[PDB]
């Protein structure tokens, strides 16, 4: 009797799920850099500049 | 070219010339190296 008995007279599947997550991530960086840099230089050079006048 | 004339009254009468030309020539030639090691 009741309302309850139309659920059974037509097949009825009544499906509830629950999903509860966690999650932590952890992360630690080092690092380290070593430069070295050498440079050498050198020029040499030479001029001639000769001035003759008429006056 | 320059011209000057003076004259003074009271007669020396005072005139003057000159000539000025003069050219210079110069030819200057040069060199440089330079080396880089890094």
């Amino acid at each position: 009797y009741g309302s309850d008995m139309y659920k059974y007279i037509e097949q009825v599947t009544d499906t509830q799920s629950q999903d509860l997550g966690k999650a932590i991530e952890n992360a630690i960086e080092q690092g380290q850099t070593k430069d070295r840099q050498q440079d050498k230089g050198h020029e040499e050079y030479k001029d001639y500049e000769d001035t003759i006048t008429k006056s | 070219f320059d011209d000057n004339r003076t004259a003074e009254s009271t007669d020396t009468n005072t005139i003057s010339r000159d000539k000025n030309t003069s050219e210079t020539v110069s030819e200057k030639t040069g060199t440089k190296d330079n080396t880089f090691d890094s």
